[PDB]
């Protein structure tokens, strides 16, 4: 009822924020000499 | 030291200051030999920017996100599940018919998956995909300087793993004949019952659907090219934005977005995609205000946004963006750009790396074009013709219409490759082979108008030579030159037989409308065109 | 097969009847070679540099991989035919253009090794050339370290251009 | 609902989105017996039924009235 | 005998004045007639004749005159 609803909207923008956030994120670089 | 002949300073330091100038590292050559001295080496860092993997964090938040977006689909689903429409009855009673038709596109695509013609650059995909699981960052093997293909690229990754099978012609060549059956499965099934009851109710519509199906698909989505995916990708978008016009619902609407937005990363042609997305807007937003009173806007849009933005979850799994950056102009400098395939489509027919031009312009003047045309000036002549469901018909309309726009000369430079449109051509096709049948076309003149434009067409799709690309063309019936019979070519015949049938058309046009030779005649045109030419591929 | 079973003896005859300066011809005595198929000769763990024109016809010899930054060296170099190899594979890598050919022209000759298509000869299938190094070498050790964490920088722009 | 204004909207919706003139619909026609409607595309008319009128159709009265006598006798039960 | 700005901006004008006289159906403003008919010219001379038969490409900015008049009636 209202708890679906809460469901979508936390944790949708949530996913949103996160699914745009993935690009600007660390990653372990092997280099190599 | 210092120099001799200024002091320039007070050292012997010396050299440009230009940084683009640097090594090509090969190896370290020598030729002085024995045991090392000390004070001797030799060190280069070399470039290993794209060969990364994520940390904890990146993997963490990419895992949240995938699980975030079916959780918030999942609750969209129940929340538009408030009109108590339940899904059952799985495979409808519209599906359970098989017709006369699978026969000729289940068992003409089977096949043509075996003996057909590949694309060109198959050898370049299946070559970048069998060396990315060691290389690990799916290299752009060839030519960008080992920048990866991925500013989208995450369609190969699946033949990267589909390569720890053997990695034979008929086993990797294998999602070009699931998204074979399940464009045709959605062409037949869903998308023409969908598109109203005439194009259903009729026999020749389906036929000439999957016989276009088939002609457009047989020269370029055979090989490894993802161009059969991003037709399979923009039909699943479009029966999946439809199904969530006439439901009502929004999670249909919502994986139409996050397909769209996937078949958008397949390749950077698969504009045809958020084209079909796009097409779709106002009904999209009409659901949305529909069911804006009783759930309100914040939980109706967010998953929405979330199931959009998913795509850069599996775009940038272990690229990022300013190594994505630094992948992409790379081909922007030393790239072709959008003056460089212009003048490489006419000039000696050199295979190029993504792009089919004998065959694409002389499969996309048919098959888009005699089907485009006519059914588009007859659909929007006549305002209100007797079976044609208008607004399903508009927005495929608007998705070929659109990705000539939007894809094709503006944003990349890629000349006509067909393979895009050869599912939801098909469905135009049958469109157009129920615009001109006898039932909506009264006038037998501008029948015959219609069988000299087919004629015309397919005499100039005969035009020029019988050439496949690679290893398709060892042993073809006409392989250097135009293909002729009984001397004269059939090119010529094809233009006399277009000739005779203007005659007759401008013959009626005074006289004028019997039905007595030309309803036998002009009786779908389409089909027996597209199957001309189908029977003459496969021979 | 157009000679009989009791033909024992050939000759070369050669003619030159054309008297311009562009009309010439050489001649070599005739051989029965010693064939034997490309799987056979060039395996599977001999490393090719395909070219992307043939990889869907030679589906079985390991193409040359990179792992992190170098690549193995390649022995073989399996060629499209000769008009799209002279101006449609060649000319999409080299060294100008990022390319794989401006890392075997620079450090390996190649020369062109005969080849026929089995049972249709006249057939310009492609081309198989059989690189060898300049001077005997190793491949390196290559010591590599991880760990060069990253935001979203680059380290320095890359070499495209003199 | 004066026996003609809904018929005439329901064939106008009707014509709207399966495509067929106002000719065929008549109660003598119907869904699956005379024209051509589907499961699947009926629900779209289903739909338009709820929404230019409340009338809050259940899941079960759709598939289990088969005409045209489905559309006007609901609207006339409020 | 036997393209980023000269295009794609006529396509952004282009696309919505078609759309609006198809959903108006007609315009108190422009006249009826010789819109369409600036409308066919320019819609055909994008196209089947120029684009699906590929006779010489590349010839970029040549819509000087009706272009103008495009993004006039934009
Ligand atoms: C009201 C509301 C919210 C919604 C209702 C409205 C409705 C219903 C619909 C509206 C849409 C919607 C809903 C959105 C909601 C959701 C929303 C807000 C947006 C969703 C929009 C959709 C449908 C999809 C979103 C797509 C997204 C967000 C990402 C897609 C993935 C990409 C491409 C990200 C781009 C990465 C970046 C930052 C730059 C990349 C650069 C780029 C994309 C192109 C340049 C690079 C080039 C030019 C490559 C070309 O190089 P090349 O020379 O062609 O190389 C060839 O490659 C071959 C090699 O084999 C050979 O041919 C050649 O070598």
């Amino acid at each position: 009822v209202r708890i679906a609803r809460w469901v979508a909207t936390i944790a949708g923008l949530l996913g949103f924020v996160l699914s745009v956030s993935i690009p600007l994120l660390p990653v372990t670089q092997t280099t190599a000499t | 030291l210092t120099q001799i002949s200024e002091d320039a300073g007070k050292l012997q330091r010396t050299g440009y200051p230009d940084p683009n100038l640097r090594p090509a590292i090969v190896g370290v050559f020598t030729d002085l030999t024995g045991p090392a001295p000390q004070g001797l080496s030799v060190s280069a860092e070399i470039d290993t920017r794209f060969t990364t993997h994520p940390t904890a964090l990146k993997l963490a938040a990419m895992l949240l996100a995938i699980v975030s977006t079916v959780i918030a689909l999942l609750a969209l689903w129940r929340l538009d599940r408030l009109d108590g429409r339940r899904m059952h009855r799985l495979i409808p009673t519209r599906w359970r018919t098989v017709t006369a038709v699978d026969g000729v596109v289940v068992g003409g695509m089977a096949i043509w998956y075996v003996i057909g013609a590949n694309s060109s650059d198959d050898g370049y995909i299946l070559q970048m995909a069998r060396t990315a699981e060691h290389a690990g960052y799916m290299a752009n093997y060839f030519r960008w300087f080992g920048s990866p293909e991925d500013p989208f690229g995450w369609y190969y990754n699946v033949l990267a793993l589909m390569t720890k099978v053997s990695d034979a012609s008929i086993w990797i060549r294998l999602p070009d004949l699931i998204c074979a059956l399940i464009c045709w499965l959605l062409l037949s099934r869903e998308v023409l019952p969908r598109l109203g009851p005439a194009v259903a109710g009729s026999r020749a519509a389906m036929w000439a659907a999957g016989l276009v199906l088939l002609g457009a698909w047989m020269p370029f989505n055979n090989g490894l090219r993802p161009e059969g995916q991003i037709a399979t990708g923009a039909l699943i978008t479009y029966v999946l934005i439809e199904r969530a016009v006439t439901s009502g619902r929004l999670t249909p609407a919502a994986l139409a977005i996050t397909t769209a937005a996937f078949t958008l990363g397949i390749q950077p042609t698969g504009l045809i995609a958020v084209a079909a997305l796009l097409a779709g807007g106002r009904p999209i937003l009409r659901i949305v205000m529909r069911r804006r009173r009783l759930v309100g806007t914040w939980p109706l849009i967010a998953p929405l946004l979330a199931a959009g933005t998913v795509i850069l979850a599996v775009v940038f799994a272990d690229q990022t963006i300013a190594t994505v950056l630094e992948a992409t102009r790379i081909r922007t400098a030393i790239g072709p750009s959008q003056e460089w395939w212009t003048e490489n489509l006419r000039y000696y027919y050199l295979i190029l790396p993504t792009t089919d031009g004998a065959i694409s312009r002389r499969v996309a003047f048919v098959f888009t074009a005699m089907c485009l045309f006519p059914s588009l000036f007859m659909m929007l002549r006549r305002k209100h013709i007797a079976g044609v469901a208008r607004g399903p018909a508009w927005r495929l309309m608007g998705i070929i219409f659109a990705t000539m726009f939007f894809l094709m000369f503006t944003p990349t430079k890629w000349i006509h490759h067909f393979g895009l449109f050869a599912a939801v051509g098909g469905a135009m096709a049958a469109l157009a082979t129920v615009l001109v049948s006898p039932t909506v076309l009264r006038s037998a003149r501008n029948r015959m108008a219609f069988l000299s434009l087919v004629l015309f067409v397919l005499a100039f799709c005969f035009a020029s030579t019988n050439g496949w690309w690679y290893v398709s063309n060892f042993g073809a019936p006409f392989n250097n030159s135009v293909p002729k019979v009984g001397g004269v070519q059939i090119s010529a015949i094809f233009f006399a037989l277009s000739a005779i049938a203007a005659l007759w058309a401008f013959w009626l046009h005074l006289t004028r409308t019997e039905s007595r030779v030309v309803d036998r005649l002009t009786a779908a045109p389409i089909p027996v065109a597209a199957g001309f030419m189908v029977v003459v591929m496969m021979a | 097969s157009e000679i009989p079973d009791d033909a024992v003896a050939v000759r070369v005859v050669a003619e030159d009847l054309s008297l311009s300066q562009g009309d010439w011809i050489a001649v070599t005595p005739p051989r029965v070679p010693e064939l034997q198929s490309v799987q056979e000769y060039v395996g599977s763990d001999q490393p090719v540099l395909m070219d992307w024109a043939v990889g869907l016809a030679f589906p079985c010899q390991q193409p040359m991989l990179h792992a992190n930054g170098v690549t193995e060296v390649p022995k073989f170099r399996i060629s499209p035919d000769y008009y799209a190899k002279l101006q449609s594979t060649d000319t999409w890598q080299d060294g100008i253009n990022g390319g794989l050919l401006g890392i075997t022209d620079l450090l390996l000759r190649a020369s062109v090794m005969s080849t026929y298509l089995s049972q249709d000869w006249g057939q310009d299938w492609g081309s198989l050339r059989k690189f060898d190094t300049v001077v005997e070498a190793t491949p390196a050790e290559l010591d590599f370290g991880s760990q060069t964490h990253s935001g979203l920088y680059s380290p320095g722009p890359l070499r495209i251009r003199p | 609902a004066t026996q003609e204004e809904i018929i005439a909207g329901l064939a106008e919706i009707i014509e709207e989105v399966t495509g067929i003139e106002p000719s065929e619909v008549t109660p003598e026609k119907s869904f699956v017996d005379d024209l051509d409607i589907d499961s699947l595309s009926m629900v779209e008319i289903a739909v338009q039924t709820e929404d230019k009128y409340g009338v809050k159709i259940p899941d079960e009265d759709l598939a289990g009235l088969r005409t045209v006598g489905d559309v006007v006798a609901y609207i006339q039960k409020l």
